[PDB]
């Protein structure tokens, strides 16, 4: 058990007490350090399993010393010894770039950082593969190629006197959340008038018990069994978004498709959900054009009416209906119109303040 | 939860659902940078190189070692309370 | 003719579907691949036009080629055995780096995937200007560099017995539409007590017949007679933003200068139009100062009175007037004032949408 | 359409237009990556390197070819309906 | 005493007529480019100070020298004439393809343009540090490494007839502005009924006199002695966000944790402020559980009623009292939960216009 | 001027101040990209691989020379007024 000195250290984040006692743990020992320094000075491989009988496997790497085995000790009796230097002198001032690019000032807490592998890649010689394999990842299946980039080191120790900077690295394991189901939401255009529309709700939404949450797909890779993230990918929907996706169609906004088009049409159940006033439908069965109704905004095409549709000039076979038969327009209650560009949020925005404080001043000398 | 119906009245499909799966990381494993390379069988052609980049060396880790010293020196174990 | 089996394949984007008959319109014949097979076995070059009489040319690329017959090849009687495989070795483990990243997990949907030629540089062997000139690009004018760098890749088949990997290409080529001009707008600063402001517009727009639209200038270059972009720039405007620009002036919104300064002057038309209570203007011809009207904002300097002018400590000779001489403050409605840090957008939003709730029971009361 | 004198009583001016061109894709040509290189002028001395190789490709070839297929195997000639 | 064309030129921003006189006050007089031209001739190593009595030292650099020297030359007899042109023609290739990407197309503005020494570091040979070494930077403190890499470069002369480009840097220095602190501010969650809420507020913040300032972290880093930064960092916060800061709770935002956690705990001035409704608190000193009040929010742990506190399963000992006991929720005006996702914002943006067109109707006909 | 006591509150501490520099930028030095290497002890045997860098090198040189002509072309001395 050990205590932090609260009142000496005065400041820290919850980040920063973890992952200092997390460094009094894993840290090697005082002679641990002699003795790895010992082991490194007498090795000479670019990777190297350091095993000492009782203590756990180190493992070693060297940035350049393949370039001093391979390119370097070969030629030591064909060029000069001024050129050898010159040889070495330019990796290690390209490899000298990298340490200070990772490990110099534009790392804000060395305590608390956690170094992606691929990030330590320069370092550990521009290529990590060997570094996994000696660690028991084969590179045989995707699901242990993803965990094994998903290996993130702490420091645990620089020596200045030696040189050599020990870090500690865990093993990503996958941790199934059953009761989060990722969906895929995709989007059509509709007409209004002569203007084009799509809602607009995220590419990809959660749903959790009785929450829908936001989505964040920047760390997560679609396999086919599931969605692999190597981080925390879940975060808060907004109340009025959640009853837009809950079937309140008048919280949902919507804004103008950009360039010219939209995503006309969509396959979604065997079916085909397409705008089709602004792409050509036909049935290839019957060899007939496809209206849509004008006070309707979109067409759900299934077998029950066309076994075999084309739909801007691509010839779809489709199953029978899973999606009812439009509904007019004036049944929907559409919501309001947005822009998401920042400088037209901030511009819309301020407009409202300022009505809002016109606004601000009537309601109390009529009442 | 989510009223897909609805939703397909203004246009918008769900195409695709999948089970969530989050990376957690457990054991440990200790990985050493070794800095200085083993120069012995370039019999003294590197000196002034391998000098100049310890040089440039010193000028990075020092500063690590100390905010690694400053936390560490404040982690004592339970009984000195 | 060909259709897809939609009631099979259930569910699928616009773009999957129209990239999955491209694909079938483009992928090689099944002994095309077997021709192409037995080509890329007799081959031993870094780059290689395989002409087969009748079919097209197929361009094939090998990325550690050069290096093998540059660098390995002349070494076969000099270094061992074993040296000359880790060297190649070490080539093929940074070569699989590039092909994991490239065609691993992190590409989301292999059908409809678009990779740009820059991006297949590595997997072509560290450089693409010999691709380019083997398919006829010269390199001799920019225009033709736009071009061919908007080059982009599909997957057309992957080859698991002889390990290759066949992509189709288009070539790009420019799409004027004479309808559409790209404007640049510029601001300067202007002074409201000790606030220093400016007018919040893009830093693109586009005109189109009735319309003004945003413009992303990501993927455009700005060349001598005319905008080039490789992907649609235009984008949907906000009402409320296209007012502003069409001289609502109420309709546009400002935020205070950044640091301590703005633009405090530009030349434009041939005139300095000139924030001169924030910096100091004066007269060449006259050698006086040139104040600015305490309720006027600005200032257009043109030669009608003053043909030299000094401003910021910087000497402009100028034309004839271009721009009408500064009006009161008082005759200009000003827009609300705003910030773009988005945790300024949400804070003040949320305050609206509270003050929007208060406001939400007392107007049926009174009424 | 765009007021250039308003929008100069408030500091904004337009110092540029130009014409609006679009790059279209058209017509194709084939392109192949030839992943296994020749190494027959190497004498058997990279034969473990290049099986290994070849192994770790296939577990990122695998996956594309059968994403691939999935596709074309839904795509019919017209007449079969 | 030059003087601007303004009426031939016709347009240009204050930062492009800046960057013209600059060019013409510190381009090389007409000579000078010849008397370079014949030093740039007669020289064959990678860098070179060029120094002419009279005129300066002129820091010339050849990018593929270094390759020519170290590894064609020397194999000069051993290697075909051909396989030695194959060799250095993949080098300028490569180093045409960072030509052309640095002073190619996408470079905007060549006149105004400032590049940055990391930019250049390939157009200069793939490495930056012997360029510096040579200016006298020594590599030997941090601050002069980051002044170092705070060079930016203009472009002064093109010449097209011996194929060089002469740039011109300045030297950064330490600008301190003594009336400005930079604060780091940092959360802790705390909880409204199962809801687990904390206040949105910047990482970072600035003082400035009577203001409180946004700050932009990205060009900064945090040196013992001060904040460094290489451009300017101050930006402006919205009125509402100041009085947040100034004390005013009902003005601050707030939003759900992400993922399942916050940060539910804090060491400061040697106090822990902690979320104990969330987390396990105990006093280590007496063995007993530290329950929060569940009228307060949050507890404020300090040695007047806790030496030693143990705190989600990290033992921490604290100093004297720094905090004052928690007051009751009911004591504090929370101020508005919102949502910083674009989306959300957008949406709820829209219905609150939406609602307030409504608004917009009713309060003129009842009063 | 910031309120650590109801920041404190509803939970947010400052946890670090520091005072600010900005870089200034001063002095002059001049830099020359010489992109045509000393290629002599070559003996003519990249004679074809230079001229062809050198022909694409003109393409991206040639607009450069040309945009900062078209800048110093209007900057006279003081007197041409
Ligand atoms: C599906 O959508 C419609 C609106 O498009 C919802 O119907 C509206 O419901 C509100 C309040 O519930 C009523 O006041 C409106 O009069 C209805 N509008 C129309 C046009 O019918 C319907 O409730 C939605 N279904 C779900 C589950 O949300
Ligand atoms: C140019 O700008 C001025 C405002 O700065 C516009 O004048 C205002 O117009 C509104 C409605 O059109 C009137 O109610 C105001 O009384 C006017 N304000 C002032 C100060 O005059 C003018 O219309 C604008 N011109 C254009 C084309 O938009
Ligand atoms: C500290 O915070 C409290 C609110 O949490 C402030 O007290 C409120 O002040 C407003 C206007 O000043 C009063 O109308 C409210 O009735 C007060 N609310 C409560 C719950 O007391 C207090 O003023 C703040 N201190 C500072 C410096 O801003
Ligand atoms: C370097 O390598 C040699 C050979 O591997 C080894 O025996 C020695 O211990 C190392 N030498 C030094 C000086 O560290
Ligand atoms: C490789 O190269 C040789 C020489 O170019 C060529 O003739 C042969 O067909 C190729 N060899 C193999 C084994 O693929
Ligand atoms: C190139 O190098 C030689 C030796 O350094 C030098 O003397 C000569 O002036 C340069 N030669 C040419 C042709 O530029």
């Amino acid at each position: 058990g050990v205590v932090l000195a609260g009142a000496a250290l005065g400041v820290a984040t919850a980040a920063q007490i973890t992952a200092g006692i997390a460094l009094h743990q894993s840290m090697l020992n005082s002679q641990a350090i002699d003795n790895l320094r010992a082991s490194l000075e007498t090795t000479n491989q670019a990777i190297e399993a350091i095993r000492q009988a009782g203590q756990e496997m180190i493992l070693a790497v060297q940035g350049v010393q393949d370039y001093i085995n391979n390119e370097l000790i070969p030629s030591m009796n064909q060029l000069s010894c001024d050129l050898i230097g010159q040889k070495l002198g330019l990796k290690l001032l390209r490899y000298y770039t990298e340490i200070l690019s990772l490990f110099g000032p534009s790392l804000r807490d060395p305590i608390s950082a956690e170094i992606s592998i691929q990030a330590l890649s320069y370092a550990l010689g521009g290529d990590i593969n060997k570094v996994l394999e000696k660690l028991g990842y084969s590179g045989g299946d995707l699901l242990g190629i993803l965990e094994s980039r998903g290996i993130k080191a702490r420091i645990t120790h620089v020596d200045t006197e030696s040189y050599f900077i020990v870090l500690s690295i865990a093993y990503p394991t996958l941790s199934e959340i059953k009761g989060v189901i990722v969906h895929r939401l995709e989007g059509v255009s509709y007409n209004i008038g002569s203007q084009e529309w799509y809602t607009t709700v995220p590419k990809y939404v959660a749903t959790q018990g009785y929450l829908i949450s936001n989505f964040d797909e920047s760390s997560c890779t679609f396999m086919p069994e599931g969605t692999v993230c190597s981080q925390n990918a879940l975060y808060p929907m907004s109340p009025l978004l959640q009853e837009c996706l809950r079937g309140s169609t008048k919280s949902c906004a919507r804004t103008l498709v950009s360039g010219s088009f939209g995503n006309r049409f969509i396959l979604s159940q065997g079916n085909l959900i397409a705008n089709c006033a602004s792409i050509l439908c036909k049935c290839y069965t019957t060899g007939t054009i496809i209206n849509q109704d004008p006070d309707k905004i979109l067409t759900y095409i299934a077998a029950d009416h066309c076994p075999v549709v084309e739909v801007n000039g691509v010839t779809i076979q489709v199953g029978s209906r899973r999606y009812p038969d439009a509904v007019y327009l004036h049944r929907i209650d559409l919501g309001p119109p947005i822009s998401l560009e920042r400088l037209d949020v901030g511009t819309n925005l301020g407009n409202a303040i300022a009505k809002l404080e016109d606004a601000k001043e009537l309601l109390e000398s009529s009442d | 939860q989510i009223h897909w119906g609805n939703l397909s009245k203004i246009g918008v499909v769900g195409i695709g659902s999948a089970s969530y799966k989050v990376m957690t990381r457990s054991s440990h494993q200790s990985l050493v940078i070794k800095l200085m390379p083993n120069i012995t069988l370039l019999n003294n052609c590197t000196r002034v190189e391998i000098a100049e980049y310890r040089r440039l060396l010193r000028t990075v880790l020092e500063p690590i070692r100390d905010a690694l010293n400053a936390m560490t020196q404040n982690i004592r174990p339970v009984q000195s309370v």
